[PDB]
RNA sequence: AGCCAGGAUGUUGGCUUAGAAGCAGCCAUCAUUUAAAGAAAGCGUAAUAGCUCACUGGUCGAGUCGGCCUGCGCGGAAGAU
RNA sequence: UACCCGCAGAAGAAGCACCGGCUAACUCCGUGCCAGCAGCCGCGGUAAUACGGAGGGUGCAAGCGUUAAUCGGAAUUACUG
RNA sequence: CGCGGGGUGGAGCAGCCUGGUAGCUCGUCGGGCUCAUAACCCGAAGGUCGUCGGUUCAAAUCCGGCCCCCGCAACCA
RNA sequence: AAAUG
């Protein structure tokens, strides 16, 4: 299949272990799928500040 | 960065042109405000 | 004498822009780990690596040595610059002068060799304008990218000839190739290679919309074609043999048939249509030759294509420039230069985007 | 012809070169201390270094050197009962 | 063990989603068909309550979101209808 | 290798037929037509006749050489 | 007579 990445930047390649979530982007042909932010493979978004469930950020400490 | 999968498949002469002949380098045509192709149906926050 | 303090006002600017684009701190610091290295006694022992590394160093050191000259020499000329002045000593003054169109050439010498590095810099270019995807307005705005190049290239000195022109139908040109002949031209002009972005109003819409149209530019220099080269008959194995069917007395004993083989490259070409062997071989032979040519032609077009995938790996950094005629601002992409002067930008001063393109090494 | 000795100085001539110190070349090819010593003929080096040579001093004590002309020979010269 | 009594001191203990319309909750800055968002409709091309951050708010709360899964709405297989 | 035919602007064709003369269709350029493009209308330009020699006063044209193309023929054992 | 944007 082919699977959309959410979020600004993403670390991804070939050969990289993924965990796909489903959901389906109405824009892009073919594409029924969402690639999980924070899980396996793949990293969270970086500098994200709200949404951070969504996009496998975690929590600022301060 | 990622790699953009061209729709033009084997590229054998010109790259530039290429991709200047693909659905990323498409005219970018703005939808009117005011004018002709202008008229909204409902409002961005209506 | 006030030309004079222009002069040296502006050596420093462009000094310092030069070592921004170098890298000048990093330089050095390579340049001392070098010579750190090049010392140990121990480097020498391994041949291959102590050459390279003092091939490595050189330059290096030349980069480091002519940009302190260059902060020295402008020092000394602005001290000098007072006594001209407030003293008004005539020899001295001209020593100054002297000094600092030395330091000034020496300059242009280190941006000249830092601009012009490549292969075919110094030769002439074939400059390719294609129209987009849009339509009318793309072609027209290829055709102001054509006439904005010919401007240019006016202005420093080129030779331009317009090889092949398709016409748009309605406005504007569907495709220009220009033949840019003259001293360091497709040096000069190699950055322009890529898709250029404008964003105006469109006059040929009816609606009048603000439109968002694409037209690329490709650079490449008149390379030397090269004579194909006579193969030796060293590289080659001639066998003769009888042929197939014959027909005949003479057939079955005669040994007509011919067989060329490359053994660099292993192709082989027969013939037999002929009586005489000789005439065969000929034949052969030729058939030959125009095998090899046409191994070249492919061996060629591979590499190129290699070449594009590669630049095709670019995708959307292609696009070079922006050219917003609406806000009224051009905008480098590789760079990062802006104007606000869009008119002059298209009359032709691609001067101030070009060289920082040069400078940069992209 | 052997044999024993020296075979230097300005100097590593500059340049262009990654480096170039007789020997990567490009080019000049000088003068010096003089018995004689090429800004170098070969080997050698990352390049220097180093090892030879040219010419010269000493020993030794009679012929010697290499061109020309010709005579006769040698190699070049491998095949199938 | 449940349960009860005493001891000390606010002490050791709040997050998650969302705020264009559906759908409860709006502004400023940053970005400029880019980056991105999105369940649908669509948003973004230089004043974006739709992107990202902040302040303010709304809804849930030791949970809160996302995905998958079934029925519902869907009288959209209608026996009722 | 032999016998023929050819090479004439951007293109495709003529003329070469007994040497002096450059034509047709399309294309190109400038107008006009339309809101604009196409079509259509008007007006122009553009050819060292593959190349090198030869002979007549004179060569696209005749003759020869060379380069390129297109046919044909390149056979009997 | 009259094709297209
Ligand atoms: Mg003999
Ligand atoms: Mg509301
Ligand atoms: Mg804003
Ligand atoms: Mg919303
Ligand atoms: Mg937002
Ligand atoms: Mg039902
Ligand atoms: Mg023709
Ligand atoms: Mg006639
Ligand atoms: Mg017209
Ligand atoms: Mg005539």
């Amino acid at each position: 299949v082919t699977s959309y990445i959410g979020g600004e930047g993403h670390n991804l390649q070939e050969h990289s272990v993924i965990l796909i979530r489903g959901g389906r982007v109405k824009d892009l042909p073919g594409v029924r799928y969402h690639t999980v932010r924070g899980a396996l493979d793949c990293s969270g978004v970086k500098d994200r500040k709200q949404a951070r469930s969504k996009y496998g950020v975690k929590r600022p400490k301060a | 960065m990622s790699r953009y999968q061209h729709t033009k498949g084997q590229i054998k002469d010109n790259a530039i042109e290429a991709l200047l002949h693909d659905p990323l380098f498409r005219q970018r045509v703005e939808k009117n405000k005011k004018g002709k192709g202008s008229y909204m149906r409902k409002g961005k926050h209506g | 004498i006030n030309p004079v303090n222009n002069r040296i006002q502006d050596l420093t600017e462009r000094s310092d822009v030069l070592r921004g684009y170098l890298d000048y701190d990093a330089k050095k610091e390579r340049l001392e780990e070098v010579n750190a290295e090049l010392e140990q006694p121990d480097v020498w022992n391994e041949p291959e690596r102590a050459q390279a590394l003092g091939k490595e160093r050189s330059s290096l050191e030349a980069v480091v040595d002519t940009l302190d000259q260059m902060k020295q020499g402008l020092e000394d000329v602005s001290g000098l610059l007072e006594l001209a002045v407030e003293a008004d000593d005539e020899e001295t003054f001209n020593e100054a002068v002297a000094e600092l169109d030395a330091l000034e050439e020496k300059l242009a010498q280190l941006e000249f060799r830092r601009m012009f590095s490549g292969e075919y810099d110094s030769a002439d270019c074939y400059l390719d304008i294609q129209a987009g995807s849009g339509g009318t307005e793309a072609q027209d705005w290829a055709s102001m990218l054509e006439r904005m190049y010919l401007r240019w290239a006016e202005s420093r000195g080129f030779k331009t000839e317009i090889i092949e022109e398709s016409e748009g139908e309605v406005a504007g040109i569907k495709s220009v190739t220009i033949k840019i002949s003259g001293d360091y031209a497709y040096g000069w002009l190699r950055t322009e290679t890529g898709v250029h972005r404008l964003v105006r109003k469109s006059p040929f819409d009816s609606g009048g919309r603000r439109h968002t149209s694409f037209s690329s530019a490709f650079v490449y220099p008149e390379v030397d074609d090269d004579i194909d080269i006579e193969i030796n008959p060293a590289d080659l194995r001639i066998d003769v043999y009888r042929t197939s069917g014959a027909g005949g007395q003479h057939v079955n004993r005669t040994e007509s048939a011919v067989r060329i083989t490359h053994i660099p490259t292993g192709i082989v070409t027969q013939c037999q249509n002929d009586r005489s062997q000789h005439k065969n071989k000929d034949q052969a032979m030729k058939q030959m030759k125009a095998k090899l040519y046409e191994l070249e032609m492919q061996k060629k077009n591979a590499e190129k294509q290699a070449m594009e995938d590669n630049k095709s790996d670019i995708g959307w950094g292609s696009q070079i420039r922006s050219y917003v005629l609406d806000d009224s601002r051009i905008k480098d992409l590789r760079t990062g230069v802006e104007t606000r002067n869009t008119q002059a930008v298209l009359d032709g001063s691609l001067d101030q985007f070009i060289e920082a393109s040069l400078k940069a090494g992209l």
